[PDB]
């Protein structure tokens, strides 16, 4: 059986333990800037106050209890529907090209 | 005059 | 129905000719509106230092006096008839043209008999406009395209007769006479080589008439042209206190008749045009544009291509800020050697589908169809049909450019012209040396 | 060939016209100029007659961007304080493409937030291109000062209103305004059942009154030249009444028909040069709108020579309103009126501008031989109202350069 594998790895990974989601932890290159740039204030501003603070945690090597921790059923996917609208400009960008 | 208004994709802009 | 067909359904001009010399031609249409023109060969290419600015002075008195309707009569005429009047002039061109009715045509050519041959030249207009012109010379320092081209021609033409300027100097139009202007009007406007072209709801014989009429009493009976050569040479007003600087550059062209002027029209579509306004931004086509609309480097730019009896000019004019000159000019070095070398099939299939909504959204009308016949039917020879036009794109391919563009851009002597904050400008020949890739 | 003009039940009409050209055009009149906005989403066209070459359902903006000039066509967007028009242009074996990438410019638009962001800005530049054009704020302020609620808000944007509008204030705009009832589906160089099959896929889907006031403006703006401009409240069009004005127009002056020309015939500017004896330009006004017109004229000068020159316009209406007149000049200027009609529909741009804009304001289309008959049929006792509403009517003024000379509409 999977799915309780990726509930598995999901909390080995630890990112869980501070305060943060799945999609935090991206790497940044010009395809995710635009896609980070679009995005609306209201959660925006939620994304830096959970990185502010983890990094704050990973100075101190310290984490949050068990309360504060992410759930994986609450990891949600708040960035993906921006993020595919991307790329599938940039296959475009590219193949027109062509 | 009878002013209208005219922009585009290519045409210069303008104002009749 | 489709294109193809479509341009063979055009109404196919008809030509005549006189014993006199005039050039006639004409194309009916369905449309009731006509109009009527006169496109000849004078401008300041053939009036010396002397005689400088003399034919745009010409422009200014030809309707305000004649021998048999004088004065404000001959615009009158005009206004009780309902019509439209305009005029302008070209360094090579001069053109009078009328827009106005079918039924009412023939009161028009009775006009331009009376307007071309029997000016009058009134002594009091003479003087009253001789301030008009000095009250023009101080508008145009505004107008500051015109300022460009202005010097642009006076170099590249340098000590020959076109790098003068249309309007001429302050100095000549403070100098002028009744007699030069005889002699002037005595020896350009005649028969061989003058054009009558007209269009819309008429018929080519309604017309041929009235020229056997009135302008069957031309002079039917003149030097011929000295090589206007090309030179690379830069110029440069400096003024770091106006806001902007417009900016031109421009090479050698080859001029009418040579076939590559086709392909040339293209790679200045290739590369196109941008002003501030067109709302696609990074999402253009030219690279040249969307650069300028990401960054916001230039506020705008235009290309040309300007064709003269040997020769023309290729080139552009482009707006920006004392900031990002050079990369402007870097990028546009950039794209050139691009299409010298390196030239997409389908980016050409862009410019050759550009060109074609070029001359005929141009055809809208019946004006633009007589600027291209009386223009025509002193270049060209004959007219072109739009049929041919195309099959001469059709042959077009990359293979073409890249000789083309090898023959015309590349290492040749450009010639520049600044006027304004131009502190940035580059030397002419980091601007060469930017000129061949490699 | 003749011009095809249909209805459906849905209140869209179309119309066609196969002239056998090169050159496909079409153009979608609809109503939605400014006069539909309310007081809280002002400056609004002004960012929709931008908002065209942006994200779609059926496509992306980039593709539309390329899709296009591939082809080689346009996209050109006029808009009035009536209606908003997307005019385009290509060739006629390309059509069916650019069908499509205009519907979903009207028809499926989402407004995305951050394409508008990078675009709002835009309006600065927008704005200040045609004020390098000084007419345009003058003007403006007529509408602005005689009329209250729909016309007198402008087509352009008020600056404060930047950085601050919405997307969802579009669809409220959209969603009311695009409607099938209210629209024009006219095309050109191209047959008739095409765009009858294109609508019935597509666009198969479903404001106040011009109160005049009378208001005066003024701007001492430092600018070294005067413009100016006195009106009255004018009629709407289809009276002929309206015509009545629009030969009043030649009669009194139209502008230059002539290069360089003193306009001898022209009343008003002939009524000026005697006294001055330095440079000024003038003509006559004349807007028509649906609800309603404006009719006047349109000052330049310099300072201290403003009233100078209103005061000949203003005394010299009154010789025609006191019955002071020539049947020649009327039948002249009429004959300028039917020139310039014609001479504006001799181009397939001009043209197209003339076939909705009665599809909207009427439901027919009018062929120019009948429009000529209702000219012939004017009478002077009408010009005459004309002047006489115009003096005996309610005033508004506006103007901008220097003021130190400027005298009001009592005065």
């Amino acid at each position: 059986w999977l799915e309780g594998i990726r509930k598995w790895y999901y909390n080995a990974a630890g990112f869980n333990k501070l305060g943060l989601m799945r999609d935090d932890t991206i790497h940044e290159n010009d395809d995710v800037k635009e896609a980070i740039r679009r995005l609306p204030e209201n959660l925006y501003d939620d994304r830096v106050f959970r990185i502010k603070r983890a990094l704050d945690l990973s100075m101190r090597q310290q984490i949050l209890p068990k309360e504060q921790w992410t759930k994986y059923e609450e990891d949600k996917s708040y960035l993906e529907p921006y993020l595919k609208e991307v790329i599938r400009e940039r296959k475009e960008r590219e193949e027109w090209a062509k | 005059r009878p002013v209208v208004a005219s922009v585009s994709l290519n045409v210069p802009a303008s104002v009749r | 129905a489709t294109y193809a067909q479509a341009l063979q359904s055009v109404p196919e001009t008809q030509v005549s000719q006189l014993d006199n010399g005039l050039r006639v031609a004409s194309e009916q249409s369905s449309q009731p509106t006509c109009t009527v023109g006169v496109w000849i060969d004078a401008g300041s290419r053939y009036e010396s230092e002397k005689n400088n600015g003399a034919g745009y002075f010409v422009e200014h008195l030809a309707f305000k006096g004649t021998k048999n309707r004088p004065g404000n009569a001959l615009e009158k005429e005009v206004e009780s008839m309902g019509a439209h009047l305009n005029a302008y002039s070209t360094r090579e061109h001069t053109a009078y043209y009328i827009k106005a009715l079918s039924k009412d045509l023939p009161k028009a050519v009775e006009l331009l008999a009376d307007i071309v041959q029997n000016c009058s030249l009134e002594d009091s207009q003479i003087e009253k406009e001789r301030d008009v012109i000095l009250q023009e010379l101080q508008e145009n320092d505004t107008s500051m395209r015109d300022v460009v081209f202005n010097y642009l021609h006076a170099t590249a033409f340098q000590g020959t007769p076109l790098a003068q300027s249309v309007e001429g100097p302050s100095e000549n139009v403070r100098k002028l006479s009744r007699a030069d202007l005889t002699e002037y009007l005595s020896r350009h406007y005649k028969a061989p080589r003058m054009v009558l072209a007209a269009a819309g709801g008429l018929e080519h014989r309604q017309l041929l008439d009235l020229a056997q009429k009135h302008f069957s009493g031309l002079s039917g009976t003149v030097p011929t042209l000295s090589p206007c050569r090309f030179t690379g040479s830069q110029i440069c007003h400096r003024e770091d206190g106006l806001p902007l600087a417009h900016v031109a550059i421009a090479v050698e062209g080859p001029g009418w008749a040579h076939p590559d002027n086709v392909a040339l029209q293209v790679a200045n579509a290739i590369i196109g045009h941008y002003d501030c306004t067109y709302g696609g931004g990074a999402h253009l086509s030219s690279p040249l544009a969307s650069i300028a609309a990401t960054n916001k480097l230039c506020q705008s730019f235009q290309t040309f291509n300007i064709c003269y009896a040997d020769t023309g000019l290729l080139g552009a004019h482009f707006v920006c800020d004392h900031m990002s000159i050079d990369d402007m000019m870097f990028v546009l070095q950039g794209q050139w050697m691009r299409l010298c070398t390196s030239a997409t099939e389908s980016e050409v299939l862009r410019g050759k589908n550009l060109l074609r909504n070029a001359l005929v959204s141009h055809l809208d009308g019946t004006t633009p169809v007589c600027e291209d016949i009386g223009r025509s039917l002193l270049t060209y020879g004959r007219r072109i049909p739009l049929a041919e036009w195309e099959s001469r794109i059709a042959e077009v391919d990359a293979r073409v450019v890249r000789e083309v563009c090898s023959k015309y851009f590349y290492d040749q002597c450009p010639a520049v012209a600044g006027f304004g904050p131009i502190e940035q400008l580059p030397d002419y020949n980091r601007i060469r040396s930017g000129m061949f890739w490699l | 060939q003749d011009l095809e003009f249909t209805r459906l039940p849905n209140g869209l009409v179309i119309a066609s016209l196969e002239n056998y050209a090169p050159a496909s055009r079409i153009g979608l009149f609809i109503k939605a100029g400014s006069r539909y906005e309310n007081s809280n989403n002002l400056g609004t066209s002004h960012l929709l007659r931008l908002a065209s070459s942006l994200t779609t359902k059926g496509a992306s903006s980039f593709k539309i961007t390329r899709g296009i000039e591939a082809v080689g066509g346009k996209l050109s967007v006029t808009s009035t304080r009536e209606n908003m028009a997307y005019t385009v242009e290509c060739l006629r074996d390309d059509v069916d493409i650019l069908m499509e990438f205009l519907l979903n410019v009207t028809t499926a638009p989402e407004f995305r937030r951050w394409e508008v962001a990078a675009l709002q800005p835009q309006l600065r530049i927008d704005k200040a291109v045609a004020l390098q054009n000084p007419q345009a704020h003058v003007i403006e302020n007529l509408h602005a000062a005689a009329y209250r609620n729909a016309l007198a808000n402008s087509l352009y944007c008020p600056d404060y209103r930047i950085g601050k509008v919405t997307p969802v204030e579009l669809h409220d705009y959209v969603q009311n305004h695009f409607t099938s009832a209210r629209m024009a589906l006219i095309g050109l160089g191209v047959s008739h059942p095409v765009l009858k099959q294109v609508a019935e896929q597509f666009l198969n889907i479903r404001g106040a009154k011009a109160k005049y006031h009378g208001g005066e403006i003024r701007e001492q703006n430092g600018d070294s030249l005067v413009h100016a401009a006195l009106v009255a409240e004018s009629a709407a069009i289809g009276s002929a009444e309206a015509n009545a004005f629009s030969v009043l127009q030649h009669v009194l002056g139209a502008g230059p028909h002539v290069k360089r020309g003193s306009n001898a015939t022209s009343s008003l500017y002939q009524a000026v040069a005697k006294g001055v004896h330095e440079p000024f330009d003038v003509s006559a006004f004349n807007a028509s709108y649906s609800d309603s017109g404006l009719f006047g004229f349109y000052t330049i000068s310099q300072a201290a020579s403003a009233g100078d020159v209103i005061k000949a316009a203003y005394n010299q209406v009154k010789t025609i309103a006191q019955g002071n007149l020539s049947n020649p000049d009327v039948q002249a200027a009429k004959n300028k009126l039917k020139a310039g009609y014609l001479m504006s529909v001799e181009s397939s741009e001009g043209f197209l501008d003339e076939v909705g804009s009665q599809a909207l304001a009427a439901g027919s289309y009018t062929p120019p031989s009948t429009v000529l008959q209702q000219i012939d049929a004017v009478a002077d006792a009408d010009v005459i109202n004309a002047a006489k509403k115009f003096v005996s009517g309610r005033k508004s003024m506006a103007a901008s350069g220097n003021l130190g000379h400027t005298p009001f509409i009592d005065e």
